[PDB]
DNA sequence: GAGCGTTCAGCGTTCGTTTATCTCCCCCTGGTATAATGGGAGCTGTCACGGATGCA
DNA sequence: TGCATCCGTGAGTCGAGGGTAATAACCAGGGGGAGATAAACGAACGCTGAACGCTCC
């Protein structure tokens, strides 16, 4: 997703397609999308 | 009369961090702010304002006073 | 009317359309309104590259915030 | 409304920022004061 | 009882209802019998980078 | 094995704003929904007073 998000978006879409990754939703840019909270600061599982 | 009326510095040392500082002043400030709108059921688990509050203010600014004090007590699960 | 703009020289009226076609005026109004295509959504504006006409066209039916709550009052 | 205004702006933050926002000082969060006129009053050691 | 006083009554008496019939234009389809027999047409010039893909 | 070629990708930031063209053309038949008139019941009225009581001579 994060990937995807970045320059190429028909690469990456096409050969995750034949990989089948799983994007586990850890990270920050793939944290914006979904509108969860940013793993970075106060979103840390510490300090919320 | 600013937001900078509790200095920074007395409230860091408090909470040894800068993240904590933030979220603990917000939780505390979401608490009495819920205790304003029980409007007549007074449940007992709600927590007023602990120091002296002006004829309007706003909760996150009592919630900061609290702290400077340091009566209030924050602990990580 | 393609014939009558070559023949008369001016631009026909749609009552002298109408006598041609034998039908009444108000018929030659209705099959003009039907006689159009729509433009698409995803086109340039022209003015910058960037815009396109499909982000300047609001919904109805979107619930305005103001609305809702006024009816729960 | 005026008179009711000026309560309810008081200790509420608000983030101004510039359009290029190249580094993290580009957003900056300030105490709002009212003013006439129709343009935002900023502080000039802030500008750079 | 006189004379009229309130109020059910069930009964007609057609008027109430909604529900059943029945007549009509847009809309879709099919058909024309001299002979007719391979498109117009719009382009073109950034720049670097890289890796596939062709070929001496 | 090396050299030549072409193809795909990317190239800032916020401001301002709305419409584009052209060729046989008909009876002929006929289906199918969209709008126009008499029959099933029960509810307002209607006089039918009749049948009960409410005061009055």
């Amino acid at each position: 997703l994060s990937a995807a998000s970045f320059q190429e978006t028909t690469r990456v879409l096409t050969d995750a397609a034949i990989n089948a990754k799983s994007d586990s939703l850890i990270g920050l840019k793939e944290n914006v999308i979904i509108g969860k909270l940013i793993p970075a600061g106060t979103g840390l599982s510490r300090y919320r | 009369e600013g937001i900078i009326n509790p200095p920074i510095d007395e409230l860091l040392e408090a909470t040894d961090s800068k993240y904590s500082l933030v979220i603990y002043a917000a939780k505390r400030a979401r608490q009495i702010n819920a205790y304003y709108s029980q409007l007549g059921e007074g449940l007992l688990e709600y927590v007023g304002p602990l120091v002296d509050t002006h004829v309007h203010e706003k909760p996150l600014s009592i919630a900061l006073r609290e702290i400077n004090a340091g009566l209030l007590t924050s602990e990580a699960i | 009317q393609r014939q009558m703009l070559q023949d008369l020289g001016r631009e026909p009226t749609p009552e002298e359309l109408a006598k041609e076609l034998d039908m009444t005026p108000e018929k030659v109004i209705e099959v003009q309104k039907y006689g159009r295509e729509p433009i698409s959504l995803h086109t340039p504006l022209g003015e910058d590259g960037d815009s396109e006409f499909g982000d300047l066209i609001e919904d109805s039916e979107a619930v305005v915030p103001a609305d809702a709550v006024s009816f729960t009052l | 409304v005026y008179d009711v205004l000026e309560e309810v702006i008081a200790e509420h933050p608000v983030l101004l920022n510039r359009a290029p926002t190249l580094h993290r000082l580009g957003i900056q969060a300030f105490e709002p004061q009212l003013v006439e006129g129709k343009a935002i009053q900023i502080h000039p050691l802030v500008c750079t």
